[PDB]
RNA sequence: ACAUAAUCCCAAAAAA
RNA sequence: GAUGUUGGAUCAGGACACCCAAAUGGUGCAGCCGCUAUUAAAGGUUCGUUUGUUCAACGAUUAAAGUCCUACGUGAUCUGAGUUCAGACCGGAGCAAUCCAGGUCGGUUUCUAUCUAUUAUAAAUUUCUCCCAGUACGAAAGGACAAGAGAAAUGGGACCAACCUCACAAACGCGUCUCAGAGAUAAUUAAUGAUUUAAUCUUAACCUAAUUAACUCAUAAUAAAUCCAGCCCUAGAACAGGGCACA
């Protein structure tokens, strides 16, 4: 598959930050 | 027991023992379940003859308890439930007996019991 | 039985009125009872 | 009518008429009767029942816990379970209890843990048949496969997928009780029950 | 005294309540009356609940709104003011 | 939890042992059973037949026996505590290799020299 | 009498 | 600047114009079985042979082997049997290049999930056999409602003591065990005192006798946070859960 759109800094950081 | 598994014929005077070119075959079951046992009845196909027969043999027993038969027999009857064969071969199960009395004619006509 | 007209069959046919519904019914014969 | 027991075994059983019964068998540690704490809209009152194995004590630490147990002037426990008390007639204070409690012929309830399966394929769980494992068919043996309808985009909530199954709570209905021992402690229970050896297991006033 | 309610017509058995889960067939049909008879004071409720703007607000100002079967009043032990509008 | 279970077949054996004298036996010796579990006019059922395999587990050990009877094989397995057995007698010891006589299933006779061969 | 969750746009109402 | 067109497998959901199970009316309904119509979608609606079938014929059962929709559901799940294009023949058409909405054989089916969605609490469901009985009824043939009992089946939630696959003390069915009140309303339909309308009427009012599934519970599973380093586990992706007599 392929991403549908160009992924926003705001949902990167709350990924890459809070749950790990 | 299930369909299309080979049975012995125990009945002298039933189903003659000279073979035919196509050996005796399970068509169906009576029993709700495709797995039938002793004291069930089945339909099984012969060439030119297709009849109907009490199973009085099996080779995987489920409980503990009950004997185990090295090979699969069954014993001819009519729609009365009853042999039409004059005589029968082979050890029979004693659970025959406790299902039904008018079915006792197989069981008097038995050489053994186990 | 169950028709749009209801219509007295015989002169010992009774219409009634319940629950909202007509209904024919008669003592004579069984058959000339009706619903709409 | 209930109290928490322990799962030891099964063993089959002989009864004088000949027929065979698999029972399993539970065992009874501790009791003690800790809170009693009344209610109004339940219509009912609940009661503490627990079973310790008192080596916990020292590994197992927190104030709360600890606290409850001197205070209460209860010996150290390792597990502390509650009770549904309907009837307000048979409600007692704070007593220590034996395995006596229950009697022979009478059916119970046995509410324990289910065993973990872990993660678990979509097989093993709903019992699904799944495809064939010949005929050109690849890849898609244990797979699941189609969920949805193309009408509805979204899957509906609560279908069936593979997941974690095991370790959770479960009761078995219509157990009936062959027998009881006092002095050993150990209840034998027709039926089977839910969980490994050693794990915690509660037997209960069925309904029938 | 919610459960005093009167509704006119034949509303009372012809109203249903609508209330569906996420589960196919979930679908359920709870009738004025029976529902009179469980959780009289969801109705009045609900009759609430359409009337008032959507989003925040809504839940907002519902959060301000209490319905008791019968009268019991802690909160008039807490002087408040008391206004008739019958109809 | 396991030394209860050592208890659960110490009650056990004790409880059978008492009641029953029956002998210890061993998987390849011949034997006689004889049962009154059937419905047949007489209570004595008496079974001979040699055992094939034997696995004594708690109160439920039980113990196959295999034998030859009207050219056809017949099978059955007997609980060594079942009250329903009378009684056993030994007629012949033997040991083989092991406690699997499954090998026996296809009756050759070289297996069979193997089988006189050992005491 | 048609096939995913209801009401022919909320809730209700009445018969200048 | 593409919505991949049949069938099958898989996974379902819904409609009711109901095949079966349930509740009834009428019957040219004695009875047993049928016919016709009403109410009802909770569950179930089989296994094979011939051929690609959508079909159809046939075999054996079953309480029945319902119909339709969901892009004539479902190929970012599979199948290529059909058909949509590179070859080899028969037959027809054409002087020929070649065709035919005809029949025989062969013909590689690409993708690592970004978002939305999803990764279960439960209360059941269907059948056969036996008993009253071979009575009432009927010349004979024939021949229950209710109540009671014993077996399975599908399926829900399970377990490993025996048997079985088992080269450790594990996971499984092929093995074993269990499956439950109750309240209220369905649309039919059967009533009691009784008006308007001296009669009659189950209804207009009103106290009230009785009737499938759904729709609900007397209830059963749930929740004591606030240390948990480190060592272990039948617990486990991480996490969570459990157990270890700390300085
Ligand atoms: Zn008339």
């Amino acid at each position: 598959a392929a991403p549908k759109n160009r992924r926003s800094i705001e949902v990167n950081r709350c990924r890459r930050r809070n749950p790990q | 027991i299930q369909k299309m598994t080979r049975v012995r014929v125990v009945d002298n005077s039933a189903l003659g023992t000279t073979p035919y070119h196509r050996p005796p075959r399970c068509i169906h079951v009576y029993n709700k379940t495709g797995v039938g046992k002793v004291g069930d009845r089945i339909l099984l196909a012969i060439r030119g003859q297709k009849k109907k027969a009490l199973i009085v043999g099996h080779r995987m027993p489920g409980p503990r308890m009950t004997p185990r038969f090295d090979s699969n027999n069954v014993v001819l009857l009519e729609d009365n439930g009853n042999p039409v064969g004059t005589r029968i071969k082979t050890p029979i199960p004693s659970s025959l007996r406790q299902r039904e009395g008018e079915f006792s004619k197989v069981l008097a006509i038995a050489q053994n019991f186990v | 039985k169950t028709k749009g007209v209801l219509k007295k069959r015989c002169r010992d046919c009774y219409l009634v009125k319940r629950r909202g519904r007509w209904f024919i019914y008669c003592k004579t014969n069984p058959k000339h009872k009706q619903r709409q | 009518v209930g109290l928490i027991a322990l799962k030891l075994g099964m063993m089959p059983l002989w009864t004088k008429d000949g027929q065979k019964h698999v029972v399993t068998l539970l065992q009874v540690q501790d009791c003690h009767v800790l809170k009693y704490t009344p209610k109004e809209n339940h219509n009912g009152r609940m009661a503490a029942l627990t079973v310790g194995g008192k080596t916990v004590s020292h590994f197992h630490k927190s104030a709360s816990i600890l606290e409850f147990y001197q205070e209460l002037g209860l010996p150290p426990k390792q597990k502390v379970k509650i009770f549904n008390v309907t009837e307000n007639a048979v409600i007692k204070p704070g007593t220590p209890l034996y395995a006596a409690h229950f009697r022979p012929g009478q059916y119970v309830d046995v509410t324990a843990k289910t065993i973990g399966k872990g993660f678990q394929g979509v097989m093993r769980r709903w019992g699904f048949k799944g495809q064939p494992a010949t005929h050109g068919q690849t890849k898609t043996h244990r797979r699941p496969g189609a969920i949805s309808t193309g009408d509805v985009a979204r899957v509906w909530p609560g279908t069936k997928m593979p997941g974690q199954l095991g370790n959770i709570d479960r009761t078995a209905f219509g157990l009936k009780v062959w027998r009881i021992n006092t002095k050993h402690n150990i209840i034998y229970v027709n039926g089977s029950v839910p969980g490994h050896k050693n794990c915690l297991v509660k037997i209960k006033d069925s309904k029938l | 005294n919610t459960r005093h309610i009167a509704f006119s017509g034949n509303k009372w058995e012809q109203k249903v309540y609508s209330s569906h889960t996420g589960y196919p067939g979930g679908f359920r049909q709870v009738t004025a009356a029976q529902l009179h008879q469980k959780d009289p004071v969801a109705i009045v409720k609900l009759a609430i609940y359409g009337m008032l703007p959507k989003n925040l607000h809504r839940r907002t100002m519902m959060q301000r709104l209490h319905l008791f079967p019968d009268e019991d009043i802690p909160e008039d032990i807490l002087k408040n003011l008391v206004e008739e509008l019958p109809q | 939890t396991n030394p209860l279970k050592f208890q659960i077949e110490r009650k056990d054996m004790l409880e059978r042992r008492k009641i029953l004298h029956i002998p210890e036996f061993y998987v390849g010796s011949i034997l006689r059973v004889t049962t009154a579990d059937p419905y047949a006019s007489a209570k004595t059922s008496q079974f001979l037949g040699i055992c094939i395999q034997r696995s004594g587990s708690g109160l439920g050990a039980t113990f196959i026996l295999r034998n030859t009877i009207e050219g056809q094989g017949v099978e059955i397995c007997f609980e060594l505590y079942n009250p329903r057995i009378q009684e056993i007698q030994v007629v012949k010891l033997e040991k083989r290799l092991d406690n699997s006589l499954l090998y026996l299933r296809d009756a050759l006779p070289e297996y069979s020299t193997f089988d006189v061969n050992m005491k």
